[PDB]
């Protein structure tokens, strides 16, 4: 059923599936303590997850999978998906990470808890800005991340991935890119996904380092998503 | 699993 | 750059000529054998890297960082490639062929074994070619830095991959789909390397395995 | 020096 969409219909479906940009519960009229930063991020991420889950259901081909595989994919990809969203939002804000419109993180703040993770997220963000990443391309890449998270039902995922690839190529071709440019742009975008996978695993480690240190008040949901990674 | 409940509808 | 001075066929030929040899497991304990094997593989890998077009053009600082970031990934794609003719088995060496059950007595490795086997299976189903393999491995090296010349060489290898597929009789549509799938597998290799790195560091901390000086330095970069 | 550093220039 997802294999019967056009490239324009695929883009249209993915754009409609997009979750909203959420706000943090940061109070601007009151002085912000640096030690409460992880509290804001945890609270934010936990609320983002619900919107992400319903976004996944609206990704063509996802519901066609069994409940088990839907769970495994979401468990594997959730931090990656949060990160590519974060990276996308931080494009027009050079040097900083836009977790929320009312939650901007600068490099020196990272030195209070995460500096290495910060620099990699910025580098990924600026690279998207350098490549002038488009919103249509963004939703394709994010859907690819979801479907490609599981390392170890099978052929269906493959056919949908090919479908999103054609969609991406169709977008680049519609923009006026030559055949060579389409291949090169497609290559660079998917190579950035490896960096996103890398950052996700490091962030997961960082989350374990703090969860064991009783530094991050996590929800039952986040504990469940985190425990999936050993 | 909480993810199961949220994945409904 | 030399990489930008080569044709597509010249690029393939240079990468194939740069290939390290398949080594054997040696006596001097499963982790002991793996550590000794990997350590000797690393020496050939560094020599291989210097033979990858565009890599020498980098400053020695940049070369160190890329290798420090990629080394386990490169070991893994090599392992995965060597294992393609042995379903359900990992060919670390011709005299060291292991299944998932051998990765139990070390903790945290049997999960990595399963992922390596699944990755090997994917390359098998895709009918991955040697020419494609050496392109991917070079891409892994140059993309390891999550941290314009490198981008240019990466585009060159991309064109080279497309060239190989076109030569094989694949249509343009089949070309970008196959390219996409291969590059998506690189995300899985990155993932496996991160987990492997975690396992190695924990084993070092627990003082259960004696990693070599080079491996200690490489691991200490992460 | 670092072993990797020396091997790359050797
Ligand atoms: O949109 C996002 C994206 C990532 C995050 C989170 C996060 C996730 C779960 C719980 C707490 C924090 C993180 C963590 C910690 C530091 C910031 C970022 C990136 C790396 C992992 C938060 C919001
Ligand atoms: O070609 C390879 C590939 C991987 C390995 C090694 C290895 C690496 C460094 C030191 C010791 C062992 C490993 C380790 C242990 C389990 C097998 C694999 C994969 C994940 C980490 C060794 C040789």
């Amino acid at each position: 059923l997802a294999l019967s969409l056009t490239a324009d219909q695929m883009v249209s479906a993915l754009l409609d599936a997009e979750p909203p940009i959420l706000y943090s519960e940061y109070d601007p009229t009151r002085p912000f303590s640096e030690a409460s930063m992880m509290g804001l991020l945890t609270n934010l991420a936990d609320r983002e997850l619900v919107h992400m889950i319903n976004w996944a259901k609206r990704v063509p081909g996802f519901v066609d999978l069994t409940l088990h595989d839907q769970v495994h994919l979401l468990e594997c990809a959730w931090l990656e998906i949060l990160m590519i969203g974060l990276v996308w939002r931080s494009m027009e804000h050079p040097g900083k990470l836009l977790f929320a419109p009312n939650l901007l993180l600068d490099r020196n703040q990272g030195k209070c808890v995460m500096v290495e993770i910060f620099d990699m997220l910025l580098a990924t963000s600026s690279r998207f800005r350098m490549m002038n990443l488009q919103g249509e391309e963004f939703v394709c890449l994010k859907s690819i991340i979801l479907l490609n998270s599981g390392v170890y039902e099978k052929d269906h995922i493959h056919r949908v991935l090919d479908k999103i690839t054609d969609t991406l190529i169709h977008l680049m071709a519609k923009a006026g890119l030559t055949l060579q440019q389409q291949h090169q742009r497609l290559a660079q975008l998917l190579l950035i996904l490896s960096h996103i996978r890398h950052m996700s695993n490091k962030g997961m480690e960082h989350l374990y380092s703090m969860k064991c240190k009783n530094v991050v008040p996590l929800s039952d949901l986040l504990l469940e998503m985190l425990d999936a990674h050993r | 699993k909480i993810l199961h409940r949220l994945l409904q509808d």
